């Protein structure tokens, strides 16, 4: 109508799409440009003009939460709290919501995942239902995409229905426009603690589903990724890089031509073989055409992108490649300067490799039109980012991830002060330690964490003392100070004994002893001042 | 690092001659007490308390086999090849970890005052001193790099912590300058500067106090 | 899920009469029927909650009884059903009456 035309010309994506659907050129192009347009930053990074991110989340009578409201950052949000505060519950809630986008990108009227009647409803909920309400943003044309997932308990006074139509509508735009002309698609992924799992060496024979673009959405929100799918896909890419398809087509074309000449020369026995070879040729051309038709990156380039990502993000890995050993394709890595198989990697290295490799694979598959496919859009959820990582890696992990994937919205959970020392306080959402499940808003800490000392983060943000309270020796310096203060700053028999104990336990050049020495010296000087003032 | 005063030469270095003799031959317990007189039981380069310690050739025995049994060339450095592997500063790093270096572009603490070249910040970095150019800058830079005076986290940590312990006392003395007459306050600062000769990282503590 | 009246028509014309289904069901009924107004029950639950260590098991049992009573109260006319104790007794009588040499 005229109203839709005005709104569409004003930049409203839904109105433009509705006009496209009813008339089924200009409206199509407008929708496509809304999704595809972007610019390259001063830093050389592609930036979409219309960003897609989760803006707000509300939880009502969900698991431990009577009511919780969270505002999320466009780039990075970190949720912190003690064990059993519901950090994982928050990620689960988001993942279920994202499942509705994924389902509808794949298939019209696809259904995402629903809330559990058994586990997702708060135990003492008076209303006996649970709600997960989320609001998404997609550029100025679509500032609010509200979604609500609802589930009622078994006793059923009334059914509470989920409201998922906006998710479906948006996903339909992506699906339909992509069908006509290939576009870049958003990546959605959840990496929970299930990503820690033993690696099976037995790599499955290529049925050929791993090369399909929308295999990128296959168990994306399951929690583990599919590292097995990566290995299959990567070996596939290697084999195709060693074997050119067009020379095979040219060779097949030559074989078909030679066989046709033999059939024309009176050898009717080879007619069956000619028909088979013509079929093979047609299939090869079709694959080539489909590859040509897909506008997809060359297999060589895809391989290179992923290899670079892995080596950049994973510190112990400097190189990754495929070897043909005996009669089997094997992925090898240079780990800490030595060549090893994936099965030989440490659990920490493997788990982190798995995360990055999986994510990179999906981004390459979903962003074929970008010069750097890792600059695609999406939302990635990571539970316990520090899982299996030494402190040294914890100091680099957030920087490395954000550098490799600059337009992903990361929503992460951590228990690590070392990780927090690398993140701004605006990105941090903390539960109060004494939260009995009736905290309405998660909030930022008071102290700035980025660039701060570890000891301070522990005490001021995580409410943990710098020294272990259940060790006697942890109190000795404190007690020593108190004794000094009680005896007008003079080192008495009791203070001397404790001093000697500190010296004996911690040693002659210990921090503790130096602090004690400092206390003695400063108190002596204070007393001298006091005497001079008295005279 | 400190300005060292090399005073008297031990008798045993007269007996052994370069070319004929090797460093494995010479007895080391004769050499130590003269170094321990010079160095005060502290390392030549970093100023830790010596506990695992070795005799170091400032110019090494490989490159300079002439300069081997020379009292000028010897110094007591922290670390030991024998007792444990992978020491990461001072003598041991100069050889193994610091790769290529010109030994002419290093501060020799017996000959030179290091204080004109090096500055110790209270945040625990050692930096080139304020306003150096050309060779004077290049010595300051290479001394820091080759002895690994910032890059050893154990050393960077220990020094930072040692200084930060005293910074209440530094702060507090320079408030009292207001109240006291000069000779009493100058006695107070003389005393504190007397104590830190018994301490580890004495240069870094001096720069904090003075 | 709770047992609905019209579960009686589930797999009635194919799939009926498997031993494992019975044993599971029977043990379930036994555990429930080991050991009464809603307002009175609500009052008893409230009194027991105020007392609450040795009475904690009794409180949990009474809370279950209250929930069941509310559910039965909330449940529809079309799904009206006999108590689990009665159900158990009738089935036991049927088995003992029909199955030869089981008393
Ligand atoms: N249905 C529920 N009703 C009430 N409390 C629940 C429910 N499900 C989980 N909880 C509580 O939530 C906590 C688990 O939250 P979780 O997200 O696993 O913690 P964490 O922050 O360590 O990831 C536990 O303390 C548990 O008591
Ligand atoms: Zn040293």
């Amino acid at each position: 109508t005229k109203q839709y035309e005005r709104k569409a010309k004003g930049g409203n994506l839904l109105s433009a799409f509705e006009l496209y659907q009813r008339n089924s050129g200009e409206w199509f192009e407008m929708c496509r440009d809304y999704i595809q347009d972007g610019h390259v930053d001063e830093s050389g990074i592609f930036r979409p003009d219309n960003a897609f991110y989760l803006r707000r989340l509300t939880l009502k009578d969900f698991r431990r939460f009577s009511l919780l409201e969270i505002k999320l950052e466009e780039d990075l949000t970190v949720i912190i709290g003690n064990n059993g505060k519901g950090k994982t519950s928050i990620l689960y809630a988001i993942a279920k919501t994202l499942s509705w986008f994924v389902a509808n990108i794949l298939k019209e009227g696809g259904s995402g995942q629903r809330l559990s009647e058994m586990t997702d409803i708060k135990n003492d909920a008076e209303d006996r239902y649970s709600d997960v309400s989320s609001t998404f943003f997609f550029g100025k044309g679509l500032k609010s995409v509200p979604i609500r997932l609802s589930r009622s308990a078994l006793g059923t006074a009334e059914r509470r229905d989920s409201e998922v139509k906006p998710a479906k509508d948006l996903a339909d735009i992506w699906r339909v426009i992509n069908e006509v002309n290939t576009i870049n698609l958003p990546t959605f992924a959840l990496y929970n603690v299930e990503r820690s799992q033993p690696f099976n060496r037995n790599i499955k024979d290529n049925t050929g589903r791993r090369e399909e673009r929308f295999d990128a959405y296959s168990q994306t929100l399951g929690g583990a990724g599919r590292f097995d799918h990566f290995v299959e896909w990567y070996i596939y890419l290697h084999k195709r890089t060693v074997s050119d398809i067009s020379s095979s087509i040219k060779e097949l074309e030559q074989q078909v031509n030679d066989l046709q000449r033999t059939v024309d020369g009176g050898m009717v026995s080879v007619k069956s073989l000619l028909e088979q070879m013509k079929f093979k040729l047609s299939e090869a051309i079709e694959r080539n055409d489909a590859a040509v038709s897909s506008r997809v990156l060359t297999e060589s380039v895809q391989k290179s992108i992923v290899e670079k990502a892995i080596c950049s993000v994973v510190p112990s890995i400097s190189n990754i490649w495929v070897e043909m050993i005996t009669g089997s394709d094997l992925v090898k890595v240079t780990n800490d300067g030595h060549d090893v198989t994936i099965d030989q990697l440490s659990d920490g290295q493997r788990v982190f490799l798995s995360l990055v490799a999986d994510l990179a694979r999906r981004m390459v598959m979903l962003n074929p039109l970008l010069e750097n496919p890792l600059e695609g859009r999406g939302i990635v959820l990571i539970d316990e980012i520090e899982l299996h990582l030494h402190p040294k890696w914890q100091q680099e992990v957030i920087l490395n991830l954000r550098s490799a994937f600059p337009n992903i919205q990361f929503i992460i959970t951590t228990h690590s002060p070392i990780v927090l020392s690398t993140i701004e306080k605006r990105c941090i959402r903390e539960f109060e330690p004494n939260d009995d499940g009736d905290q309405s808003f998660l909030d930022s800490p008071d102290m700035q964490t980025k660039g701060s000392e570890n000891a301070q983060i522990l005490e001021q943000v995580m409410n943990v003392h710098s020294t272990p309270p259940g060790i006697a020796e942890s109190h000795w310096l404190g007690n020593f100070e108190l004794l000094l203060l009680d005896n007008s700053g003079e080192l008495d028999n009791h203070s001397q004994v404790l001093y000697d104990q500190i010296k004996a336990h911690f040693g002659i050049d210990s921090i503790e002893l130096k602090k004690a020495d400092s206390l003695i010296r400063i108190n002596k000087m204070k007393n001298k001042l006091n005497k001079i003032r008295a005279e | 690092m400190r300005e060292l005063a090399r005073l008297e030469r031990p008798e045993i270095l007269d007996q052994y001659i370069a070319g004929q003799n090797d460093w494995m031959e010479i007895d080391q317990s004769a050499v130590w007490p003269k170094l321990t007189e010079m160095q005060g039981g502290f390392c030549a380069y970093c100023e830790c308390r010596l506990n695992r310690c070795h005799i170091e050739h400032f110019r090494p025995r490989g490159k300079f086999p002439a300069l081997t049994f020379i009292w000028n060339n010897l110094f007591g450095s922290c670390g030991d090849s024998r007792k444990s592997g992978g020491w990461s500063r001072c003598g041991i790093y100069k050889d193994n970890g610091a790769g290529a270096y010109n030994a002419d572009d290093l501060i020799k603490p017996d000959e030179e005052n290091p204080d004109d070249y090096l500055l110790f910040l209270t945040t625990g970095e050692v930096v080139p001193a304020i306003g150096l150019t050309g060779r004077a800058l290049k010595k300051a830079q290479e001394t820091i790099r080759v002895f690994n005076l910032n890059g050893d986290i154990k050393l960077f940590g220990s020094r930072r912590t040692a200084v930060q312990a005293i910074m209440p006392n530094v702060e507090y003395l320079y408030t009292l300058l207001e109240e006291f007459d000069e000779d009493d306050w100058n006695e107070m600062l003389r005393d504190e500067l007397e104590k830190i000769e018994s301490d580890e990282y004495k240069t870094a503590l001096k720069h904090a106090w003075t």
